[PDB]
């Protein structure tokens, strides 16, 4: 069980920096949701319709 | 001549009787360890 308990906090430490990018991942999700796909311009670069 | 020697051999198989025993116990143990552990 103290191996188990030890694998488990080794889990969770190794975890940390992907457990980030879905929180990224899931907020660009929310606010394509959000917005309803509407993206406004906030980089500079001319566009063609 | 005979008898006495195969029981003599008998009071060691008596004991190998013992290791089996402990070494059935021990594969069981490993198994019960790797089914706890590793098998998520």
């Amino acid at each position: 069980v103290e191996l188990y308990r030890a694998l488990d906090a080794y889990r969770a430490r190794i975890a940390v920096e992907y457990v980030l990018i879905r929180a990224v991942r899931d907020e660009i999700y929310a606010v394509l949701r959000r917005d309803g796909g509407a993206l406004p311009q906030r980089f500079a670069c001319h566009v063609s319709r | 001549v005979l008898t006495q020697n195969v029981l003599s051999a008998l009071e060691i198989l008596r004991l190998v009787r013992l290791d089996l025993r402990q070494l059935a116990q021990s594969v069981q143990d490993t198994i019960q360890h790797m089914r706890f552990l590793y098998l998520l």
